[PDB]
């Protein structure tokens, strides 16, 4: 909660989780893949994440040890989402998060690869990207045409792929 | 006799300019103020539109 300052020393511990806790696959995705697939892991794994945080609320200060069984399932279902999005559109997912590698991981600077990825995942993985808390007669911001805030440099691969998807008629 | 001196022309010189040449230049001051308020208000339009757009971007992130 507070930052380490004044000569902090990093240390690691070679040790293992005990016998009674089963093993769990951990997420190997990085900040641009994770920020890319954030909306789709939030769309598929809403009740599991909600179960985890609601358990952690109900057992106060228990915290760590007593809702471990449910933090298993949130990691498992998000790994399921990212495996499925790899096998579905590895190329356009890659186009998206390689765009997000530049521009400070700003989501504002990568709209034209984001449209391709959202179409490809809604077509095949059939998850939709939505923003809740947004009452009607308020346009969602990744749908609007001529935004005020445009990126400095459109990346070249996604402009070319966006024009090719115009020409194919899939868009 | 007086030969070889410099003398004025027989017709005289043309008249020089010795009045003040300070013509009032510029638009009316109400034109500059109306232009000022227009330039400002269009700037406030674009600025507050960009602030609201940045707020929606912060919501998304
Ligand atoms: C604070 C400083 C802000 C920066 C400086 C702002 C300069 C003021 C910009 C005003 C724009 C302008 O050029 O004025 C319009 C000008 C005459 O304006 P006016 O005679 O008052 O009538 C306007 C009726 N539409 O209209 C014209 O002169 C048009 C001339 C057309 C013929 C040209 C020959
Ligand atoms: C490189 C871009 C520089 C832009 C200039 C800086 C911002 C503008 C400042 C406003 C001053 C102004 O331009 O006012 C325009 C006036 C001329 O109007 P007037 O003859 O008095 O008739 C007004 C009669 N009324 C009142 C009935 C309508 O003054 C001048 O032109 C004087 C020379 C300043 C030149 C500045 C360069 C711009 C070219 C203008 C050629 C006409
Ligand atoms: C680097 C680019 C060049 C910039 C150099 C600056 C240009 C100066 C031109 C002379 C203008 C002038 O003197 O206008 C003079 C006028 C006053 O006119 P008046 O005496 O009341 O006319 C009365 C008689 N009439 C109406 C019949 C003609 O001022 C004003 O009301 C407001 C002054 C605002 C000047 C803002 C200029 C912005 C420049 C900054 C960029
Ligand atoms: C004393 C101050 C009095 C101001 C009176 C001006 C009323 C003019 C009506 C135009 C409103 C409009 O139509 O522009 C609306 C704009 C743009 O918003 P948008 O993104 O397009 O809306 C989309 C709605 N969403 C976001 C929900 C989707 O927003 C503004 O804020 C600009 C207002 C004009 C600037 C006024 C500044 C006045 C100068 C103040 C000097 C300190």
């Amino acid at each position: 909660p507070r930052e380490a300052a004044a000569h902090w020393v990093p240390f690691e511990d070679k040790a293992n989780m005990p016998d009674n806790v089963p093993d769990v696959v951990e997420v190997g995705a990085t900040s641009a893949p994770l920020l890319s697939a954030s909306y789709f892991i939030g769309a598929k794994c809403k009740p599991y994440n909600d179960d985890f945080m609601l358990c952690r609320e109900e057992s106060q200060g228990s915290g760590a040890i007593d809702c471990l069984k449910e933090g298993r399932r949130v990691t498992r279902c998000a790994v399921s989402v990212i495996e499925d999005i790899n096998k579905s559109c590895l190329d356009e997912f890659r186009l998206h998060w390689q765009c997000l590698e530049q521009n400070n991981h700003q989501l504002s600077g990568c709209r034209k690869a984001e449209a391709l990825l959202n179409k490809c995942v809604f077509t095949k993985l059939n998850l939709e990207k939505k923003i809740p808390g947004l009452r009607p007669d308020e346009e969602p911001v990744f749908l609007k045409k001529d935004p005020w805030i445009k990126p400095a440099v459109d990346d070249f691969k996604s402009v070319r792929a966006y024009a090719e998807a115009k020409k194919n008629g899939t868009l | 006799p007086s030969v070889g001196q410099d003398l004025p022309p027989v017709g005289g010189y043309e008249p020089v300019q010795w009045r003040r040449n300070l013509p009032a230049r510029g638009f009316r001051p109400l034109v500059y103020l109306a232009a000022l308020c227009g330039i400002c208000g269009y700037g406030f339009y674009r600025a507050l539109g960009g602030i609201q757009e940045r707020r929606e971007l912060k919501r998304e992130k």
